[PDB]
């Protein structure tokens, strides 16, 4: 039931100041990156609604000086089925 | 004489008379009241202000001393007539009208989240107020003079679920923090920034 | 020296770290690091207990005050596993052991109903944890000797999100007030009490 | 007290789409309804302020594809004598 | 009676939130709103005339930002007559 | 203690309308009128600061467009030793 | 005896503000009233010898802002046979 | 719980009440009112003797002070009548009849005549009432228990122009100092003592 | 170096010493001597004034201190010809006469009557010296510089029945408070502001 | 924001570490580590950026406070590299190149030798520091801003056997005092005065 | 009334001096000068025992200090043979003799090799003299009465090049702490003890 929030770059560089800036900002969980090829990475977190969204919208701005960002998403109470499906650390 | 703050505060919301009480030593006020703010340069018209408010109203003053710079008046009652009737009793003495307070300043305003758990403690230094538990956020405000704060204090409680950390109507600036989970702090905040413009007075 | 308290503490909590910060002047307690807390007498024998182990160890120092009679020391750092070397080579300094503690007993337990405003304006005034806000409950316990009391308000913490007023384990007995509403302030101070009744040593 | 959120809508079927989306954004509890005549209807949603503040944004993005949305709102501590008279689904007694 | 304080919004929101800010302004007594048909709502308080013409302030300039609002009024002292046969809470 | 408000008028009916004005404005006594010889009468009101301050200035406005409106004056708190030797309603 | 401060006024508020500014501004007791008719009206106060000196200023400056102030004047040690013939409060 | 002190002074003189007022943090008091001090031992038990007379009655809660063992709480109010209302709630309740209180006793008493300067630099340094002129007669005198303190000031400013240089009746035996001229210290000096002479109590 | 004050003390009058010397931690004085004052800023060029002061005097210092901002510098003794003798090196150590001292501004000056029962307790929370009783009368002073008060404060007690409330040679301005029975108090501040106007200086 | 102190501490020696400490409220260095220094007005901006630096590196903070006026930021930690890399980041907040700091001001300097043996003692009034023992000598410095200090306060005993007096980081103006025997002071002062005219920066 | 001390210094030495400046209340002493320290209890015949002192001699009071039963006062004076007049006039008071005072016994001796950072944090933030630098060796010394510890601090300053950190001769035990290097606390310890050992007295 945790919120959910994404990270797109197209530079396995961008993702990590991307990632790292995340959980500096708030008390998330970085579970980990599924890497999507051609160059593109996804960093993911999860937690508490707010402080995804003021994570996610703190790493944009660290991973913006330095990478390709390609999307930035936040999802506040995602489905059972999604996490019961995909790789997002919240799966039994 | 010149004038710097007139803030008349409407019903305070119950955590402020605490920090407004431990920072004062005279008659605190209580929360669910009325109380007034005046702080002017040199705070020893403040004194001869006090009469006019003490002689002419039914009040009650917490704050009058000289601890930071210039002096400083609060009076505080529950109805908000007969304050009201102090205050405008303190500006006749000076013959001004409202207007002639100066414009606030919003100098410096920035949300910080998830404080890393040492600066928790070093905050807690200046304990005037509560405690930045590790790891909440934190706003900071900045308003020149530095009476205007307590109006921002006052709004701010009245708007969210926060945790009050300290206040400056002292000093030469109003400077502010406060502490609670995230929401609250950014829907506080921009309450109170918000609430600082909208003043009328000079520039 | 008399070993009069000494509890360990496994990690401490979010509130009381800042509570503790608050007053400490030594090396300052971080949020989740583990610390133990030995309490003997004479106090002027205290200077050597530290000394000698602050010596052998990285443990980091955050109260030691010597009064008349009793002595307080605090250690803290990240690794619980460093704690034990010291307290036992600490025991074996004053040729004492586990069992040769003095056994915690809980003096006295009271929960007053709706803190009244005007004593949260004397309640506070003299509190240095979070400010007492009016309608609160508030639940005092009382431990003897005082150096029990970081067990009652690291106990009150974890349980419940209520707030620490005020916390001194060094006197006679130590004092731990907590608020909160009524509901939370009730199983908050029964966590207190059986505290007391785990503390092995004897009377 | 519980946050409050409110979007109104000329129109039954907007408060509705409105009302779904929000449920499903976020850990809210749709407490119901108020018609104030003139076709205006106003749905109500309590929880927390985070979820709140989440929710009321996908409601209006997902009402402002078919009626017209009059005003969309959010109140973080509405005070407790509010909750005493107006039907706001934490009335209390009982 | 009391004194009186009314505001009304084409728009039940601005109502709530005009309601709102109202008692937290001041100390009155916020005793219900009367739906006239058509989108029209009025929120009425009462209490001492200080308090209400604070609260009232507070309110127009609080509902200004998310409604139209129509009217803003104060009455410091009613006729007898009138709580008794209109309904404003304090009607014996 | 309970406020004050005052109006000296140089003719009789002129302090009528003002008083008459002043009750029905807000929620103030008139306790009686003094005849100070000459001419002169006096009406005097009692009740918290807000009605007085917005009654006065109301029975003023009502009364200047009669007679000779001689002053206007308003006192939040009497000295207890003026409420004790002078007709002002509140003598114990 | 105590000394002995009064104010003479044509217009019965005009006293009132005086009378209550006095009260106000010093140790000093206020006797009664005496209307002389016409309108003409005097309040007269009674202590120490500076108090009303500082008191009867403090009427004249208040008073003059909203009354026909007519005579200020203070008597330091006023005769034993004043008192006991005229109503100034300290009669045997 | 022990009741030590209680006794009423029926108007508290216009020196006392600034210099009360001038320590106290709490609700300060005002010229001319009434006010009844209770003091009673252990100092855990002063939280529930106001909270019972707070509760109770419409009185101010001035001084709430948590000395070495006894804790002692005194309430002021202008209203005579609240006096025999509030006594009963606060003395019914907690183990007491009138006579029950301990019977003060005067420890000791010692006049100093005319202070040289040395002493003024001295003297009055540790006061926070008026201060000792060089030059003055210092006459010093103690009530056990320490809440008994204000009897003996009261009464003595009451009847003469001194002046009041210190006074703490908080702590185990209270501190009562005043100064002036020989003459009227001398009549002062006979009134504290016959003052304290009838004091009724217990042993 | 610049120059602010120059004030040369003539024979302080008794209760002074008190409060100059309650308030001093340093050499205080006594009454019935002669003390010398001169203001300039760093605080550190007054600490090596004072030695070519001391090295070629008999004096004493006092006041040496920098708890409001930067320091000031007194030095006393009983015969007048040694501390003109301190000033004599002082201003020639910085090459200037004394009639190049600024001329002091008279920025707030107003009696005060009958103080209402409450501002007396709350102005004594300052208490550096004597409290207004509940409602005589205060004289208030400011002055530009700061250190001509203490000045102003010697000259009014000596020429009338004056209680001395604070002082402030330290801070931007030089405030002060008088307090005492009224005709009295306009017998001071006459003299007083008269005091300042007398003296001679440039722009 | 604004820009004045930029100061990157090597390796502290011994005895600052101390006084640094003991001074401070805050996580207290030890000798031997690095520190950081920078001041920016307004004093809230310090409090955002010793999170930036916290954040993004390993150090820890000693000075974080508005006791003086406003605030002032350092940080400590025992391995160069992490300082330097957290001051990088601090100015980096501010967008602003490392030369942006104005030069200093370089106000009043003179030694004082065989000081008279009044003065000593009442200099540790303000004992922050050690003492100027009778007829050591003293070395005063003033410098704006008043963060260069400890700079300068460094660069001396590093140089010479020297004991440290008092130091001010904070305020408008850098102010020191020190203390020792004769040749060291101006083996000591001949480094502090130049310690700072070496640094490069903007009018 | 039981005279538990005094002693008269031939001539205290340059350290402690400044010591007594840090902490005096009064007078400050100076150095050089003989001083003698007289310390009785109960307290209350303190401000009686120095009345006795000033008029018959020409002693300075510098530290009065009232506990809680015992009482301090120091006096010092150029003249050997003029303080010893007063100490004969106060010993001669009670009408005792040079036999009535305690005699010394060592209560705690404890030399703690090279402090250690954790301890020296602790060290001087709790004392008022020296600064206790990180590396130097400490030894911490009690004696009983208190008051007998002044010939502590004279002893090793005059015949040993040590720094004092700390020494408080008010209360129940004398705290004496001294720091430097290995050699020069080794030979103080001895010299502290013989002038301990031949203190004559009573028990």
């Amino acid at each position: 039931a945790d919120a959910l929030g994404m990270i797109e770059v197209r530079g396995f560089v961008g993702m990590v100041e991307a990632a790292d800036a995340m959980v500096k900002a708030a008390k998330v969980e970085l579970i980990g990156y599924e890497k999507t090829g051609g160059g593109y990475v996804t960093a993911v977190v999860r937690g508490d609604v707010a402080a995804v969204k003021a994570a996610t919208e703190a790493g944009q701005r660290a991973a913006e000086r330095v990478g390709e960002v390609v999307a930035v998403h936040v999802i506040p109470r995602p489905h059972v089925n999604v996490d019961a499906a995909l790789p997002l650390g919240r799966t039994p | 004489i010149t004038l710097r703050t007139y803030i008349f505060l409407d019903a305070l919301q119950p955590q402020l008379a605490t920090f407004i009480g431990k920072t004062a030593r005279g008659f605190l006020p209580v929360p669910g009241q009325a109380s007034l703010w005046v702080e002017i340069a040199p705070g020893i018209a403040i004194n001869r202000v006090t009469d006019a408010a003490l002689k002419a109203t039914k009040v009650q003053p917490a704050v009058q001393v000289v601890e930071r710079a210039y002096g400083l008046l609060e009076v505080h009652h529950f109805d908000q007539g007969e304050v009201l009737a102090a205050g405008s009793t303190i500006l006749d003495k000076l013959e001004v009208r409202e207007e002639g307070r100066l414009k606030p300043q919003v100098m410096t305003h920035q949300i910080i989240r998830a404080v890393e758990a040492y600066q928790t403690q070093i905050i807690n230094r200046n304990s005037q107020g509560m405690m930045i538990l590790p790891g909440e956020s934190l706003f900071i405000l900045e308003t020149q003079p530095a009476g205007y704060a307590v109006l921002a204090a006052n709004e701010a409680e009245k708007a969210a679920n926060v945790h009050l950390v300290n206040v400056t109507p002292y000093g030469a600036f109003g400077r502010l923090y406060l502490a609670g989970s995230e929401a609250e702090i950014d829907a506080a905040a921009e309450a109170a920034e918000a609430a600082i413009r909208s003043v009328s007075g000079v520039a």
